[PDB]
């Protein structure tokens, strides 16, 4: 189990008032992720801490991040958070007081550059505070080239590890500032109780990483210590023993392929095996206590069902520092309302601390792989209904009520009507030609946003699509209303009955049994579609075809999908016969 | 509630008063036993004989098995809308007012549970399992502290 | 807040002379009476105000997961309406895609 | 305890003092009355409770709950 | 902590001359009786000191030795 | 096989001893300690040597 | 340089899988059998009925 | 490079809140021996403890007597029993046990161990037979 | 068992409160039982409900929709509330013996009363005015005409005096605002809720008999 | 991951000064990337001095071996020396594939 | 791994007809399955396969245990 990347996670109550954590991943599952933490402190300060490979554990005042990228005007910096500096509103007032207070709060570490309006000085200060090799703070200042080198290195680092999912070049600094202002806006919205904090147990903001992702995470740290470091040490030793001008292209090659390949003593294979065997727990690489993000267990061959269930096991993430030893302990072990259809509601350990800790995929649930985000990005940016982020400003978004559009958590533009765009792209996905069937199209009606998700680790299950005649029903209602208004005695004769049903037929059941029909054919024909827990919040599902048949003419219960009831159980839970006739704890 | 006729007393919000009214309305009456005993030969029914003589089981067990489970209560309250804002499950609409959307199980165990009913029952059973699991640890902590304070 | 006219910066309040004297780090002063006599603000029923659910109530008729009831819309005469229940007081709002709203909302 | 997988430890006192104490102080007859509730701990359970009810009931579905001498002897 | 010196070695202890097994029901045993498998009865031993009053009773145990039950293992 | 904290608590609640002694000393690491009684420090005693 | 990855913090390769991975929790685990002196081989004595 | 056997650093957080002058003489520093005590036996008519043996006292008497009969065995009992436990139990029941029960009422600071000596052969026996 | 605030009895919360000797502020399920000081009127359920609702703690903050502190004296005006001078002059006319005093300072709070909470809690404007006036020495309080229906609000402008200011002026003014908000409008401090329960008690009657009373 | 996230550009202080150029040199910049990465199927050696043969999973299970495939890397190293005169010398070497 | 030589419950020699039963059941099933794939036979909601007459013709009595163990036992060679 892993929290969703490129997603703001907020946590209000349980001297820091609130925390907003955003982990940014520029591309697929194998890219380095940068974690930014935004904290409102009781002192009034809003601090942004960026944890990355380059540097971490440094809380910078929020306005300094905007100042380093050229946005030095306080009005423009605050405008990134409130989106309109000349709107009375009610959230705007509260946000403006908080931001004005946070600007003037004195910070112990960034005291000299707090009131600095020149971005070069702030960049230099951050470079000195961040660079490992700058242990002499005064010697280099005499050399102008040294200052330029530090500034360039810091700018490159900032472009690489500050919101890399929104871009990694210098062309997207202002877009990154807009996104950061949006994140601060969301955090302050939660602060004023407009929003509740992020549900830690909900699967709408959760991902499941197995094999490839976890092995890649372990492999990065193992490679950096077993290959890069030995080669660096060998090259250093060769240059210290042999004069640089004496190398004849043979010393370099042997030093490369003998420094790491003679005194291995740790091995890439041995370290990968240790990562696989240790499991999801804290471990020590190079005497550094890092957390192994690989969830593994011994293959206990009690039976074949045990092996299959082990291969379909979803494990909660383990962290040493907190491990959630509060009321959260029994909150995370409960059956969450987002589980049905994706996580088996019955499978769990019945004894010990492992009760509800280990989850099982439901029978029809699948793990999505990373889709081609680039094609959908090109389609969305070329969509006339979507105004690109470069062509719209915060004033236009807030005054015209524009709806933000996200793909894999990246804000790529705004649309006039979020619902229409979401429905049109859902229809395109149903066609399956220009939109891949495994993409998530989520519409947040509370804030009018459309989110496209194609990242790895998405739980997905196929759901039969329920279609209705609501348009014809509404037209008949309008015709009957016109007849009544004209003064007709049998105006009700124009009304038609409501019809909702699936297109699934017993003949397709026989074709599936005959092997001539597959789930891919059903998805291509539009009979069924794949639904993600985040997209499931946009769905109203009939729990069975019996329920759908009962409400066939019920215009007040317009299901979007119909479920097969056995899809809420895992393989081991389905072994129990008449499980719905048994107490569910006994099914566990 | 729809006509704005529910007036909470002093000390409760309309939501709390409505939840209390719903919890009181969905309790099984005493006459739920009448159909059960009309179908049961007490001089011959093994289940009734075990329940009535105190060997095993209780009246709620028989009622759940034969008539219906009823309202699923967790911490004295009904099922919370945790699926989304105002939604308890993907199977029920937002701001649903029916009792079934909030954990009321209308089916007995012998009749079989539907998928949402089974999900609510699984939530209750998982609560039971969690409480049983952490009872051992909490009792161990308290017992060790009390023993060392009193030994 | 007051934004300094020379440098786009926020200026402190520093009530000294019986009125507000907006002081900036660049030394500029604006005086600025009348409009900025409000020093502190706090709304105590946030999370239940009108603008909290404004977007949701606007989008409620188009949300397929919202509860519907068999009630006639007085505007377009549809036989069904979207039913909302927001707040700790369980405010019931009936909305329609035609724009009709049940008085409150 | 219950018979569903429970494991119990058993050790036989070998020394004379421990044996004296086991048969004089720690015998389960001393724990028949609970130290906690001041009441009895043991009694009929499950099949024994139902059997006592079935044996002491006035009537069966077959008439009066009676047995002949042979089956009355077999009870003992 | 639990695995530390105090709690694991002083407040509790590993012991010799002890057995563990699964428990099952036996309605033919009295409430103050326990059914002991014979293989465990030839593993755990009772130390009886030979005196004038018990020599006759303990002699069959000595004669049985380790070959027949009830016997003995060490003297 | 371990006789833990709770087993000792149960045995001492019965007021047993002589079984705590047997199991925890005779069937465990129970030994003999020698103390000088004049300074309280562990003394060195050997009968044979 | 900024592009170099040789001196990259390898603790950052392990992406956070939980929200509060840095907050320190001092309380004891409510599900840990730490004050219960029970052998690990008889853990099914705690199994639910 | 990967080490698995971590030691789990251990932290204590709740601090305790317990509530001429020359170098040292041979009296204040030292004298760990503790002064010897004299046995002040309470007179038989001043005793306040029960004239009935507790189950603890009777059990200890039987255990001590049986352990002594394990190494000894010169017995004053009439009937012959084949176990030291039975012999000790009958000795207690026949009021022939050669032991006494001392109940240390108080140890005084002045160095007196005030005790009550009870004869189990004139005491109530609560044991079963 | 209940898990909500003020009645948190789930888990070992109550036993740990008991065994750890946790202070009063650390208790999550604190309760009290009060007997009427009149043996002959304990039988009236209506009187018991009256007393229970009377001792229920209601503060000023419970009844505030929003509040705004202002640097304006009176004997200028934030533009968003320039319409307040109508009911302000109405209050001046309707309260001849409540003219502003000659120590009125710049600081003053303007609070909007929540009418829904006032209706539900049976809180009257006069109750607020008298529970703040005969409570606060250095203050001058003004209310709108309570006749307000749905659409026009009840506004309470509390004007401060330099006797309170007698540290930064704005910060101490905000602290005074906090002190005023936490004032007890009704009830007894620390009592979030107060229900009425039927008590079973024994009393000896005139015949020397011990009778169990359920009423 | 190897070709993009593991590029090395590190400058180390010169530690030798027993030559005029050695005193001139104060740093050397080591710069290399990886160009070819490929993982093969698990292999094993029988003779201890023979050709590598396919290692089947049952043999790895029996012998306690690791079902691991060889990783072959090809790299391009760029070494740059720096002197106290503003010039730099570049020695560019290409590493052939190696396990 | 095979149909047991005798019924586990009563010891009736059901293994005398185990091979004949297996073959005849395969032949009979082939005449009842239509277009459904062999692995989808346990999923066909229209299938009604009764082996009562086959077992009776084998001479096996109407015993719950014997017919159960005859029709339900898994053959190892059919899965390996
Ligand atoms: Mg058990
Ligand atoms: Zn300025
Ligand atoms: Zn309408
Ligand atoms: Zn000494
Ligand atoms: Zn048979």
């Amino acid at each position: 189990e892993n929290i969703r990347f490129n997603t703001l996670h907020i946590h209000y109550h349980t001297n820091e008032i609130i925390r907003g954590e955003f982990i940014s991943q520029p591309g697929g599952a194998f890219e380095n992720s940068s974690q930014i933490i935004i904290r409102y402190m009781t002192t009034g300060a809003i601090t942004i801490e960026i944890n990355s490979t380059k540097f971490s554990k440094l809380r910078i005042p929020w306005y300094l991040i905007f100042r380093m990228f050229g946005m030095t005007g306080d009005d423009s910096i605050i405008e990134q958070v409130v989106f309109d500096l000349e709107s009375n509103s009610l959230v705007n007032t509260f946000m403006i007081e908080i931001l004005e207070k946070s600007i003037h709060v004195l910070d112990p570490i960034f005291q000299p550059v707090q009131h600095e309006l020149n971005r070069e000085k702030i960049i230099q200060f951050l470079s000195e505070k961040v660079s490992k090799f700058v242990s002499n703070p005064s010697a280099y200042k005499s050399d102008e080239n040294a200052v330029q080198y530090l500034n360039e290195r810091q700018l490159t680092i900032l472009d690489k590890i500050l919101l890399p999912h929104m871009g990694q070049t210098a062309d997207t600094r202002v877009r990154k500032l807009r996104f950061l202002g949006l994140l601060i806006h969301k955090i302050l919205l939660v602060i004023m109780n407009v929003f509740p904090p992020t549900d830690r147990d909900s699967y709408r903001t959760k991902r499941v990483h197995g094999s490839g992702v976890s092995l890649a995470k372990a492999f990065k740290a193992i490679f950096n210590t077993s290959v890069i470091a030995p080669i660096i040490n060998g090259f250093k030793e060769l240059l210290k023993q042999t004069a640089f001008e004496e190398l004849t292209q043979r010393n370099i090659i042997e030093a490369f392929s003998a420094a790491l390949s003679k005194n291995t003593a740790s091995d890439l294979n041995r370290s990968m095996e240790q990562s696989i065997i240790s499991g999801n727990k804290t471990i020590m690489v190079r005497q550094r206590p890092i957390v192994n993000r690989v969830s593994t267990q011994s293959l206990e061959r009690k039976n074949l069902l045990n092996t299959i269930s082990a291969l379909r096991t979803v494990n909660t993430h383990n962290t040493t520092n907190a491990s959630k030893q509060t009321e959260r302990a029994d909150m995370m072990r409960r059956v969450h309302a987002s589980y049905p259809g994706y996580i088996c509601v019955a499978q769990s350990a019945d004894t010990g601390e492992k009760v509800g800790m280990s989850k099982q995929l439901a029978i029809t649930a699948n793990v999505c792989t990373a889709g081609e985000v680039l094609s959908l990005k090109q389609r969305l940016l070329s969509d006339p209904a979507i105004q690109q982020l470069a062509d719209v400003s915060n004033k236009d978004i807030v005054r015209k009520g524009l709806a933000r559009v996200f793909i894999n958590g990246e804000w790529i533009g705004c649309c006039t009507n979020a619902f229409e765009l979401a429905q049109r792209y859902r229809m395109l996905r149903r066609e399956g030609k220009v939109v891949h069937p495994h993409t998530t199209i989520y519409w947040d009606s509370m804030v009018d946003e459309v989110e496209f998700w194609l990242d790895v680790g998405r739980l997905t299950r196929p759901l039969l699509i329920v279609d209705n005649n609501i348009e014809k029903y509404n037209q008949a209602c309008y015709k009957a209303a016109e007849a009544r208004k004209k003064g007709d005695k049998d105006w009700e004769k124009h009304k038609i009955p409501f019809i909702q049903n699936t297109r699934f037929t017993p003949q397709m059941a026989k074709d599936i049994l005959a092997g001539t029909l597959t789930l891919e054919d059903l998805v291509a024909q539009g009979i069924c579609e794949f639904i993600t827990p985040e997209e499931a919040e946009n769905c109203l599902v009939a729990f069975s075809i019996i329920e759908l048949r009962k409400h066939k003419h019920d215009v007040t219960r317009r299901f979007t999908h119909v479920d097969v009831p056995q899809a809420i159980l895992g393989l081991a839970a389905l072994v129990s016969p008449y499980a719905n006739c048994t107490q569910p704890a006994r099914v566990t | 509630l729809l006509h704005g006729d529910i007036m909470p007393p002093i000390g409760l919000t309309t939501h709390d008063f409505y939840e209390k009214l719903q919890l009181n309305a969905l309790k099984f009456p005493d006459r739920i036993l009448k159909p059960i005993m009309n179908s049961i030969n007490p001089e011959t029914n093994g289940l009734f004989q075990m329940v009535a003589t105190g060997a095993k089981g209780s009246n709620p067990n028989m009622i759940h098995i034969m008539a219906g489970i009823g309202q699923i209560e967790i911490n004295t309250q009904r099922i919370q809308p945790q699926f989304s804002f105002g939604r308890t499950l993907v199977y029920y609409p937002r701001f649903a007012l029916e009792a079934q959307a909030y954990g009321f199980i209308c089916n007995s165990y012998i009749a079989g549970l539907t998928s949402p009913e089974f999900i609510f029952g699984e939530m209750n059973g998982r609560f039971d399992l969690i409480n049983k699991a952490l009872s051992t640890s909490s009792t161990g902590y308290a017992n060790r502290k009390a023993i060392f304070g009193l030994q | 807040m007051k934004i300094c006219k020379a440098c786009s910066s926020c200026m402190v309040r520093t009530y000294v002379d019986g009125n507000i004297i907006f002081r900036c780090s660049c030394g500029e002063s604006v005086q600025g009476d009348s409009q900025n006599l409000l020093v502190s603000s706090k709304v105590y029923h946030t999370g239940e105000m009108e603008d909290k659910y404004k977007i949701f109530i606007k989008n409620a008729p188009f949300d397929p997961t919202n509860c519907q009831i068999k009630k006639d819309c007085p505007n377009c005469h549809l036989d069904y309406l979207t039913q909302i229940c927001i707040g700790s007081q369980k405010i019931i709002i009936l909305v329609c895609r035609c724009g009709y709203m049940s008085n409150r909302g | 305890a219950d018979f569903d997988g429970d494991q119990m430890n058993l050790w036989v006192p070998w020394s004379v003092m421990s044996r004296v104490e086991a048969e004089l102080l720690c015998s389960v007859r001393n724990w028949f009355i609970s130290t906690k509730s001041s009441g009895p701990v043991n009694g009929q359970v499950q099949d024994s409770t139902v059997g006592s009810f079935l044996l002491t009931r006035t009537n069966t579905p077959m008439g009066k709950n009676v047995m002949n001498k042979l089956h009355a002897m077999g009870l003992f | 902590r639990k695995e530390g010196r105090i709690r694991k070695s002083l407040l509790g202890s590993q012991v010799w001359s002890i057995s563990r097994s699964t428990i099952c029901g036996n309605s033919d045993l009295h409430l103050d009786e326990v059914g002991y498998p014979i293989s465990f009865a030839r593993t755990l031993q009772v130390a009886e000191t030979v005196q004038h009053y018990n020599i006759n009773r303990l002699m069959p145990y000595f004669l049985n030795g380790k070959r027949q039950y009830p016997g003995c293992s060490r003297v | 096989l371990r006789l833990g904290e709770m087993e000792h608590w149960v045995l001492t609640a019965q007021g047993a001893m002589q079984t705590i002694i047997e199991k925890s000393h005779d069937d465990s690491d129970g030994c003999i300690s020698y103390i000088c009684r004049n300074c309280g420090e562990p003394a060195i005693y050997n009968a044979s040597h | 340089s900024g592009e170099d990855s040789s001196m990259d913090d390898i603790s950052a390769y392990s992406s956070p899988g939980l929200f509060g991975e840095d907050i320190i929790d001092r309380l004891d685990d409510p599900f840990s059998i730490e004050d219960v002196d029970i052998s690990l081989d008889v853990l099914d004595n705690l199994a639910p009925q | 490079l990967i080490m698995d056997d971590l030691v789990e650093e251990y932290v204590e957080t709740e601090e305790e809140n317990l509530v001429e002058i020359v170098e040292s003489p041979s009296i204040c520093e030292g004298f760990v021996q503790a002064s010897s005590q004299t046995l002040v036996i309470i007179p038989d008519n001043e005793r306040i403890t029960s004239n009935v043996l507790t189950t603890f006292e009777a059990t200890r008497l039987v255990a001590v007597r049986a352990q002594q009969l394990a190494i000894n065995g010169s017995t004053m009992l009439k009937k012959k029993y084949s176990s030291p436990i039975d012999i000790a139990k009958q000795e207690l029941f026949n009021r022939k046990i050669p032991l006494l029960v001392m109940r240390c009422i108080k140890v005084t600071p002045e160095g007196q161990k005030i005790v009550e000596i009870w004869n189990p052969r004139e005491m109530g026996i609560p044991l079963l037979d | 068992r209940s898990v909500a605030g003020g009645t948190n009895k789930s888990g070992i919360v109550r036993p740990q409160e008991i065994f750890s000797a946790k202070p009063v502020e650390a208790e999550q399920s604190s309760e009290m039982l009060l007997r009427l000081k009149n043996p002959e009127v304990e039988t009236n359920k209506t009187y018991a409900q009256e007393i229970a609702n009377s001792i229920e703690l209601i503060t000023f903050e419970r009844l505030i929709l929003q509040w705004h502190l202002l640097y304006e004296t009176y004997s200028v005006m934030y533009p968003d509330f320039a319409s307040d001078v109508e009911w302000m002059t109405d209050f001046l006319e309707n309260h001849p013996l409540l003219q502003p005093p000659e120590d009125i300072a710049n600081w003053c709070i303007r609070l909007e009363l929540n009418k829904t909470t006032m209706i539900l809690k049976s809180i009257s404007l006069e109750s607020i005015i008298n529970s703040l006036r005969a409570k606060h020495p250095n203050t001058y309080i003004m209310h709108s005409v309570e006749n307000t229906a749905s659409g026009i609000p009840i506004i309470i402008r509390i004007y401060l005096r330099e006797s309170a200011f007698r540290a930064t002026d704005e910060k101490i003014a905000v602290n005074v605002v906090d002190k005023l908000l936490n004032s007890t409008i009704r009830g007894i401090p620390g009592i979030k809720n107060a229900n009425v329960v039927k008590l079973m008690r024994h009393r000896v009657d005139a015949q020397g008999k011990l009778v169990r009373l359920d009423n | 991951i190897v070709k993009q996230m593991f590029n090395v550009d590190i400058t180390y202080k010169d530690q030798r000064d027993h030559t005029e150029i050695d005193k001139l040199r104060e740093s050397v910049q080591i710069q290399f990337n990886f160009t070819d990465v490929n993982i093969e199927r698990p292999q094993h050696r029988n003779y201890s001095q023979g050709n590598k043969i396919n290692l089947l999973p049952n043999k790895a299970r029996l012998c306690g071996l690791s079902y691991s495939g060889p990783v072959n890397l090809a790299a391009e190293v760029i070494l740059t020396a720096h002197y106290s005169n503003g010039r730099q010398e570049v020695k560019r070497a290409s590493i052939p594939p190696f396990q | 791994m095979l149909i047991p030589v005798v019924c586990f419950t009563c010891g009736f020699p059901i293994g005398t007809y185990a091979a004949i039963f297996d073959k005849a059941r395969t032949e009979y099933i082939k005449t009842k399955m239509g277009g459904t794939l062999p692995q989808n036979i346990p999923l066909d909601a229209s299938l009604q396969i009764e082996l009562k007459d086959l077992i009776t013709a084998l001479g096996i009595p109407m015993r719950v245990c014997c017919r159960t163990h005859l029709i339900t036992t898994l053959d190892y060679r059919k899965y390996y």
